[PDB]
């Protein structure tokens, strides 16, 4: 069955989720909340920029600013040596 | 159990992945998987620690009986062959002609517990069928111990007591000095000597004589005339066990291991079996059991025996030509004559071989092969079966050392191929019977420590003799042994 | 003999077989 | 020997089970027609035979046979091919009958084969047909077993079936002792380039020979160099002549796989002892000198044919190229610029033999995956990666690549564009586990490869190559191995029968030019007419020394081996000799296998099956019985639930192991649920 | 006598080929052969004459029927071969895997015969832990806690 | 129990053990006077 | 007690072999000492043997060179018979070019300064007119047999061909003792040893190296206790 | 008694182990449940303490839990009650 | 060459005079290469002393009888042979054993002349019935290994003197074996395991050292042929 679980991939994916939660929670509260609500990592649905703004009461520009700042932040070899082997 | 590291590294791959992610050799599980895929060097050192104390099973199809599966401690080995311990081949019915085994793996904690306590090897010594032992020594080691324990009178440095011109010159102050002597060229291993032992519980008689209560062996003293070989042998057995001082025939070794297993703990029976194995091989090599065609000695008076019986069968055939006896009569007469001839030849042959002939040393020691096969090597093949089942009235008259003739070999081929075909059909039908039996009795499991009935069959147990004696019944060991009395045996 | 590139393999055979082995793939 | 095979099973013929025990037997009309020895020892005994050496098929489909018609006790030469019926009407003599040098018999009475196969002595007045020669009742393979008439039919059968399984070594030495058949049945094998018309070599190479015939016209024989056989064995043909030599027609001119100078050579000639050494050669095992591994005396080449194709899928077209999804550059270092590997690049289990990529389409990503792709800024790469990675446990150089293309107009099956095959080769040394076996059925997996120093050596320091066991000799009735061993030592050291005062008595009827024989001189004892035991002793008593004044083998045929490990000598002389042993094609690497989590069947959720994939060994009913008899319940539940069928059990257990938690309790098996739905499908309310 | 005959007559074979098999194994087999009785007279107690039933359950039926008016069904021992004994088990889940799966299964359906899952062949099939070895509750529900004296230390 | 040497424990599937032990040596049953008997 | 310690005199037989007579010894000790020296000599005498070669027209070991009579693996086995003794530890490289018809002996190998072939008369390959053989050999100090060091494990290009090594100057070794052991107990052995090196280094040279290894190892348990 | 020392898998001697459990099966489930408790112990050190106690004897460097459980059983550091 | 790993001799000590040495690891395979040699060197190369010829007045021709005692001659003889006694004179020294009156003669009862030194004075040798006279003369020369009963070099050396065996070896029993330590990362290196059990004259710790010195001297004969010969150098101590 080429459409079955490789069975190391599943546990690897679980570990991915766990280290991902770790690394995201290495940051502030608003940063993690923005990332999760943006990439559906808690409810499975990408919540758009304006919805993230309304759940924070700020502008779309505030949301994109925060997400872009966090994005530049995550892209470190520091924050990335742990992750990079998951792809 | 031997185990190819290139195979253990694939069975235990999840275990080793975990153990080398715990160590900081790999950041994730994924890198460790790929690392095993590459076999980076330190993975082996991790594999050792994961394989420690983790028993693995070893099937061998066809799994006829309960010992087909056993659980060993895996230990790494070069190569790509599952090195098996030689004492379990009798249980697996596994020679090394290319047969292949299957390594399963127990996973759960309970599974490891089962494989460690129930299905371990050293705990399964005795056959569940008839309580005989199957870790018992065999083909090589039997010959080894036989040669080690036999007694060769007239051999080097024996106990030669004759004073007036010199001292005894047979006694050795202990097995230590005896071994020093034997390392020099003075004592042979088998020369009858008189050691002065202090570490082997003597036999029952000498024990009662010299000591009475119990000579607690430990540090005593006493002198028994034996070989050095028997001394080294009885050092293999435990301390408390009495001295043996016999010739370690296979039946004797079976009896000794039964005595051990029924009176000592299993963890001692296993270690003693292993020791007997080591000593058996080591003295097998020094035995010199080799088969050179200058040791397949033909019975020097085979010609005259054959000519006598040929006269007999020839007169039978001429009588047939007279019509005095019909076709079937002459066939049966010739058959009987050639059976008589085969007996005479076998008798002459056995009386001709010396007692240290390799081809007969192997057989007499009980190691392997019955006397018929030696009779076929040298002597006579006797009668060969027809393909139908009847005996060929020819009959074969040349031992394989002499080489046959064309017709002789062609007649032999009948019996050979019939044998192989019937073996196939028989091993196929035995499985049928076993399947029926497991069908019938799959639901007969012990469920109570005692039902507390009062009935129960009565067993023969060595019927009386006419002269007046208790001749032991022949088949008591299977009907009487291992039972629980219903009534109370009373005397007089 | 009877095969020109033969290595000289001495033989113990006492008999002189009349017929030579056939063309083994004739069948 | 696959040709020249008679198989009673087949369409029209009777099948296996439906065929009773009768036809498997050897009716006495098989003599001279169908060899009673050779046959598959599996569950086809009798149902597959090979033809006698001399038999020949009647135009109606009967198996005729030659005989020498004899008249008046005068053995003629009018060779008659008697069929299977008319043999009965007559009375048939024996080839080894004392002819009086003219066709007259010597003794009055002679053996003879009467109608129903019964044997008798008739006076020499009824005998009208005598056998063409002995070994007439024996097939092509079995004719190649020296001293055949001493071994029992069981082990001779096993020998004739293991003699078709040697693998063509890289060195191909001919055997010190044989029969006559090693040459005739080696040029008839086809695998020896035979000089067509008698001529002179003009130019050679390792690839072609250009023979200049006597008149003008020439010819160039193209050697097959390293052609993969149908079972992975090399097929080199190196030429065995020089640029000035002169070849006669019908001559051998190029060795084949197992030919040495034309004749058969299925193994090597290895000094062998017959002592049980340290238990390692326990019950048919074998211990080896390491000299075999160093000097490559046993070393087979193997050539495996890997093959992938580029198909036309619905979504797009498969494409072969270095362009690969997420992957290092190191694992794509050996590939060329266009996919396929570079001719010569060593590979190992897990290499990219052909980089081949296919489109995948689209799947709703996992948002964690999307976050990772964002944080690293990598694209999707909707082409899925299905490359031709070399399967497990295979290695060695890449001999050659054969690439096809629909574009290049070569024909292929439909829905195919590019069919690439990657011939890989590896030079397997010998190694413990392998299955060596003599010519007499005596087989056995290699037990241990001792170093060269700790091998029982002779008085000249010459180590022994292998060490068979004695306890396998007697009870199998294959003393052919012992007689071959002695005759091989004689053939090796060379003998010189001292014809100082006439000829000795044993050698009265030896052939001439056997009084003296050079060292390393081959001999041959044909099957049912060979060295008698008396001749062996007589040779062996005079076995001229090697270099010093040293007759290493006493008259009995044994020697005082010095232990290599301990150091002392052995207290009793051991037999030594040169026993010709092959290397059967049951190598370890073709057998070993392991699985911890592999592919899974589609229909049933079990592990896949067989070494082709990973798969796992069967766990039949008999093993269930065994593990119940032990009373092991939990292990049985394991083996039947969370190693075969518990679909959500497998991933849970793998997680439990990897994290170090406790192995969870197994759920209901999968085959039960499938069986339950099948029963409910049969309108059987199961609840 | 039939028991003593079967045991001895099998042991005759297994001795003749020179083999040791303690008799209790053969006895455990034969004890399955001699489980059932024939019903020559149903009396008036729910039994088909000429049929086969268990000795224990037959005894239970008569124990019940001696009360509420006696009609003791005339029972006789039957020595029925291993195959017919196996096929007439209690667990259809097992009895269906022996011989003529289809026939056994269909009339197991017509009887509407509930299985209880006490054997081994059933539990092994449905993944449930087998009632033997370490599957029985005497061993399968052990409690294990450190003795108080050791708990005090560590 | 013939294996341990002690009293048989209280789970031993003695039915299966008996069946196995009876049908195991059958392959050695060379031979009505044999396995069919 | 026998108060005269042993002495190792020598008896030469040829250049490539010789007998050593060591006497007197303790009884039953000659055989053991002989086997000790033998196991040493035959397994741990460092020498030098070719390790890997590379021929121009060949990419791997399983083909044939245009013109050469033997094929590449045959050439490999013939080169695996050489006897060549280096002097330093760096992997030296000897060259071999050859053109035109003719036999190609090991004598045709021009060694770099520091090595030396000890049997130039060895056959390697026979060429024809069109044959061109041009091969580079690598030589290396070593001790005891060692299998083919794989390519991928190394950094070699596609051209290299690994070859098995036999680092062993010695070729064959035996012995025999002559224990008098008269009826006075003034007994002694006489270990007449026999050595035959494969012409790369003389027998006394090899025996010295073996004795040095022993004097080291037995020194371990001498006074470290 | 002093007979010889085991090694590797066979320590403690099962002939001393079975001196304490009734039959061997109970010994197996006993060791198994104790080993699972010990494994829970090692795993739950991540979060706060719990009533899971053990091991009791000083375990080896890298020693499986089941071996610890068997050695404790040999040392009389546990109690069990059959169902 | 570089040894590539260094063997070690990690002694273990059993009961006082049965120490058990090991060595590890070793190139495959030098275990047997040095084990058998070291065995022979222990059992038959260490100097030591023993009794050689004992004489017992009253026993002139009948070699199985002794007045006033229990054990016959042979029991006294194989008692005497197990008399660990070290000496420092390289020549046969006689000794005298006397004890009158009933009792239990012991090793302490022998009055050793100068130079000799018994190492087990409390050893049971025999018993005296009733006022018995046991006059014994021992001859303890020193040699190597084991030497059987040296028959009379002359026709009659002495009617009173009666020869015995002589267990010169201070070691009494030695046995070994080899193993397979670390076959993968160490590539099948072997592990020698000695078992020397010496009489309490000298400890196994010193017996092994003296044997090692004898073996290194013996191979010095070999090494002093080409001093500039590259051998497998083990490295710094
Ligand atoms: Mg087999």
């Amino acid at each position: 069955d080429s459409e079955a679980v490789v069975a190391v991939d599943a546990v690897s994916f679980t570990l991915l989720q766990d280290q991902l939660q770790s690394v995201l929670d290495t940051l502030s509260e608003r940063e993690a909340g923005v990332v999760r609500l943006r990439f559906g990592l808690t409810d499975g649905q990408p919540r758009t920029l304006d919805e993230i703004g309304q759940v924070y009461g700020v502008t779309r520009e505030r949301i994109r600013q925060i997400e872009s700042k966090t994005m530049s932040k995550l892209r470190h070899p520091s924050r990335s040596q742990v992750l990079r082997d998951y792809l | 159990c031997g185990l190819p590291k290139l195979m253990a590294l694939e069975l235990f791959k999840p275990f080793v992945m975990k153990r080398l992610v715990d160590l900081n050799h790999a950041q994730n599980i994924k890198s460790a998987k790929r690392m095993v895929e590459r076999q980076r060097p330190q993975v082996w050192d991790v594999l050792e620690e994961v394989i420690a104390e983790h028993p693995v099973l070893l099937n061998r199809a066809p799994t006829l009986h309960r010992l087909g599966i056993q659980a060993f401690e895996p230990m790494l080995v070069e190569g790509k062959a599952i090195q098996l311990h030689p004492l379990v081949c009798e249980a697996f019915n596994a020679d090394f002609d290319g047969d292949q085994m299957a390594v399963h793996l127990p996973l759960s904690a309970e599974a490891q517990a089962e494989a460690r306590i129930l299905m371990l090897s050293s705990n399964n010594i005795l056959s569940p069928a008839s309580g005989r032992p199957l870790a018992m020594p065999r083909l090589d080691m039997v010959t080894g111990l036989y040669y080690l324990t036999t007694e060769v009178p007239g051999d080097t440095g024996e106990y030669q007591p004759a004073s007036g011109d010199h001292p005894e010159t047979g006694v050795y102050s202990s097995p230590a000095e005896a071994i020093m002597a034997a390392d020099r060229g003075v004592l042979s291993v088998r020369a009858k000597i008189k050691v002065r032992l202090t570490q082997l519980r003597p036999p029952v008689e000498i024990e009662a004589e010299l000591f009475g209560h119990s000579g607690w062996q430990p540090g005593d003293a006493w002198m028994a005339e034996t070989t050095l070989g028997r001394v080294m042998f009885n050092e293999l057995l435990p301390l408390g066990y009495p001295f043996v001082n016999k010739q370690m025939h296979k039946k004797v070794q079976a009896a000794i291991i039964n005595d051990l297993a029924e009176r000592y703990p299993m963890i001692v029976v296993a270690q003693t079996v292993d020791k007997l194995k080591d000593a058996g091989f080591y003295w097998a090599t020094r035995s010199g059991v080799t088969v050179s065609m200058a040791d397949v000695l033909v019975p020097p008076r085979k010609k005259e025996i054959l000519d006598h019986y040929e006269e007999r069968a020839d007169k039978v055939e001429k009588q047939f030509q007279r019509g005095a006896l019909n076709h079937d009569e002459r066939n049966e007469a010739l058959v009987e004559i050639w059976k008589e001839a085969t007996d005479e030849v076998g008798q002459a042959l056995r009386e001709h071989y010396p007692d240290d002939n390799p081809i007969i040393t192997i057989v007499d020691s009980g190691a392997t092969g019955n006397f018929t096969q030696t009779r076929t090597l040298a002597g006579m093949k006797g009668l060969v079966t027809n393909p139908k089942g009847e005996f060929i009235p020819r009959p074969v008259k040349s031992s394989f050392r002499e080489g046959l003739t064309v017709l002789e070999y062609f007649i032999n081929t009948h019996g050979a191929r019939k044998g192989l075909a019937d073996t196939a059909l028989r091993t196929a039908d035995s499985g049928y019977l076993t399947r029926r039996l497991v069908d019938v009795s799959q639901d007969v499991i012990v469920r109570e420590h005692d039902c507390q009935t009062e009935r129960g069959i009565v067993v023969e147990l060595a019927e009386r003799a006419p002269d007046g004696t208790l001749i032991r019944d022949p088949y008591i060991e299977t009907s009487a042994y291992a039972r629980t009395l219903g009534t109370d045996a009373v005397d007089e | 003999n009877s095969v020109p590139g033969a290595p000289n393999r001495v033989s113990f055979a006492k008999l002189r077989e009349p017929l030579e082995v056939p063309g083994l793939l004739d069948v | 020997t696959h040709k020249r095979r008679l198989s009673a099973l087949g369409p029209g013929g009777l099948s296996r089970e439906r065929a009773g025990l009768e036809v498997r037997d050897v009716h006495p009309s098989h003599y001279g027609r169908m060899c009673p020895i050779e046959t598959p020892e599996g569950p086809n005994i009798g149902l597959i035979g090979s033809l006698s050496v001399y038999a020949r098929v009647n135009p109606f489909g009967f198996i005729e046979t030659p005989y020498r018609k004899v008249v008046d006790g005068v053995v003629s030469d009018e060779i008659v091919y008697l069929t299977a019926d008319e043999e009965d009407r007559h009375v048939v003599a024996q080839a080894n009958s004392p002819i009086d040098a003219d066709g007259r018999f010597v003794e009055p009475r002679v053996l003879v084969r009467r109608k129903a196969g019964e044997v008798e002595y008739v006076p020499s007045s009824e005998v009208d047909y005598m056998d063409v020669s002995p070994r007439q009742m024996v097939s092509v393979a079995t004719a190649m077993i020296p001293f055949l008439e001493h071994d029992d039919a069981n082990r001779a059968l096993m020998g004739a079936n293991m003699q078709r399984q040697a693998v063509p070594l890289v060195r191909s030495e001919a055997p010190l002792v044989g029969t006559g058949m090693e040459l005739r049945a080696a040029i008839d094998a086809g695998d020896v380039v035979v000089a067509e018309e008698s001529g002179v070599i003009e130019e050679v190479s390792a690839d072609y020979i250009t023979v200049m015939h006597d008149n003008g016209t020439r010819r160039t024989y193209r050697m097959r160099k390293f052609a993969r056989s149908n079972h992975g064995t090399c097929a080199n043909q190196c030429p065995i002549v020089d640029a000035g030599d002169r070849v006669e027609a019908g001559q051998v001119i190029a060795d084949g796989p197992c030919t040495d100078d034309g004749e058969m050579a299925l193994g090597k000639n290895l000094l062998v002892a017959i002592m049980p050494w340290e238990g390692h050669n326990y019950e048919d095992a074998i211990i080896l000198s390491n000299r075999l591994v160093e000097e490559d005396v046993l070393t087979s080449i193997h050539i495996e044919e890997h093959e992938i194709d580029a198909r036309d899928t619905k979504l797009g077209a498969e494409e072969i190229t270095r362009d690969i999804p997420n992957i290092s550059d190191e694992v794509l270092a050996d590939l060329d610029e266009r996919g396929i590997v570079r001719i010569g690049a060593e590979v190992r289990d897990g290499d990219i033999l052909v980089g081949k990529v296919t489109p995948k389409g689209e799947t709703e990503l996992t948002p964690e995956e999307r976050l990772l792709r964002a944080i690293f800024g990598e694209k999707a790469r909707e082409v899925r990666d299905t490359s031709l990675k070399v399967p497990h446990g295979e290695s060695g150089k890449v001999i050659g690549i054969r690439v096809f293309s629909r574009e290049d107009e070569d024909e292929l099956p439909a829905g195919v564009n590019e069919l690439v095959r990657v011939y890989v080769a590896q030079k397997r040394k010998i190694s413990d586990g392998d299955k060596l076996a003599g010519r007499h059925g005596n087989k056995g997996v290699i037990g241990k490869i001792l170093p060269v120093e700790d091998m029982p050596f002779l008085a000249d320091g010459t180590p022994v190559d292998i060490i068979l066991n004695t306890h396998g000799v007697p009870r199998r009735m294959n003393i052919g191995q012992i007689l071959e061993t002695h005759l091989g030592w004689c053939a090796h050291s060379g003998w010189k029968v001292d014809a100082a005062k006439g000829v000795p008595d044993w050698a009265a009827r030896l052939p001439d030019e056997l009084l003296e024989a050079q060292p390393n001189a081959i001999v041959s004892t044909p099957v049912f007419d060979g060295a008698q035991e008396a001749e062996l002793q007589g040779l062996l008593s005079c076995t001229l020394p090697n270099r010093d004044g040293d007759v290493l083998v006493d008259a009995d045929g044994k020697a005082m081996l010095f232990d290599g490990r301990s150091g002392e000598p052995f207290p009793y002389p051991v037999t030594v000799g040169y026993m010709y042993i092959m290397k059967l094609h049951h190598l370890v690497d073709d057998k070993i296998h392991a699985r911890s989590t592999g592919p899974y069947s589609m229909i049933t959720q079990q592990p896949l099956g067989g070494k082709a994939q990973f798969g796992g060994q069967r766990f039949g009913e008999m093993e269930c019985w065994a593990m119940q008899a032990y009373g092991a319940a939990y292990t049985l539940q394991e083996l039947l639930t969370i190693k075969s069928d518990d679909t959500v059990g497998r991933v849970k257990v793998y997680e439990a192991i990897v994290k170090g938690e406790n192995i969870p309790e197994p759920g209901i098996p999968e085959s039960f649920k499938v069986l339950l739905k099948e029963l409910q499908s049969l309108c059987l309310n199961v609840e | 006598e039939v028991q003593i005959h079967l045991v001895r007559e099998v042991q005759e074979v297994y001795r003749a080929q020179g083999v040791s098999i303690h008799d209790k194994h053969i006895e455990v087999i034969v004890r399955q052969m001699l489980r059932r009785v024939t019903i020559i007279d149903s009396g008036s107690t729910e039994f088909l004459p000429g049929s086969l039933i268990d000795r224990a359950e037959f005894e239970a039926e008569n124990r019940r029927v001696v009360a509420e008016g006696g009609e003791p069904a005339a029972g006789r021992p039957v020595l029925m071969g291993i195959t017919k004994a196996s096929l007439a088990t209690d667990s259809w889940l097992s009895a269906a895997s022996f011989q003529e799966t289809t026939r056994v299964l269909t009339d197991a359906a017509i009887n509407c015969r509930s299985d209880k899952l006490n054997g081994l062949k059933e539990n092994v099939i449905i993944g449930k832990l087998i009632p033997a070895g370490t599957g029985i509750n005497r061993y399968r529900n052990i409690a294990v806690q450190p003795t108080e004296e050791a708990r005090a230390a560590a | 129990s013939m294996a341990t040497g002690k009293l048989v424990d209280i789970g031993e599937a003695v039915g299966i053990v008996a069946a196995q032990s009876i049908g195991e040596p059958g392959t050695q049953l060379t031979m009505t006077g044999g396995l069919p008997r | 007690l026998i108060s005269q310690r042993p002495t190792l005199s020598e008896d030469v037989l040829t250049d490539n072999r010789s007998q050593f007579v060591i006497e007197p010894l303790e009884p039953g000790f000659g055989y053991t000492l002989g086997n000790s020296l033998r196991r040493t000599l035959l397994s741990s005498i460092p020498g030098a043997a070719v390790t890997s070669i590379r021929i121009d027209g060949v990419l791997h070991e399983f083909t044939t060179v245009p013109g050469v009579k033997e094929d590449v693996t045959e050439i490999i086995l013939n080169l695996k018979s050489l006897v060549v003794s280096s002097e330093e530890d760096e992997p030296v490289t000897m060259y071999l070019r050859k053109q035109g018809p003719g036999e190609v002996t090991a004598g045709d190998i021009v060694p770099p300064a520091g090595v030396t072939v000890h049997n130039p008369g060895m056959h390697i390959a026979t060429l024809n007119d069109k044959g061109k053989l041009e091969v580079e050999l690598v030589v290396e100090r070593g001790r005891g047999y060692v299998p083919a060091v794989q390519n991928r494990a190394s950094g070699a290009e596609i051209g290299r061909i690994p070859v098995d090594s036999i680092y062993s100057p010695v070729l064959k070794v035996t012995y025999k003792v002559d224990a008098t052991r008269v009826e006075q107990r003034t007994d002694f052995d006489k270990l007449i040893l026999d050595v035959e090196t494969k012409n790369s280094i003389s027998p006394r040279d090899a025996l010295a190296s073996a004795g040095k290894t022993l004097v080291e190892l037995f020194g371990l348990a001498r006074e470290l206790n | 008694g002093g007979y010889d020392t085991p090694l590797g898998i066979t320590n403690p001697p099962i002939d001393e182990l079975l001196d304490r459990v009734s039959s061997k099966y109970a010994l197996v489930i006993y060791a198994a449940k104790r080993a699972r408790q010990i494994n829970d112990y090692y795993n739950q050190l991540g979060e706060g303490i719990l009533e899971y106690v053990g091991p009791l004897v000083e375990p080896g460097l890298q020693e499986k839990p089941l071996s610890i459980a068997l050695r404790e059983i040999h040392a009389d550091l546990l109690e069990h009650t059959e169902g």
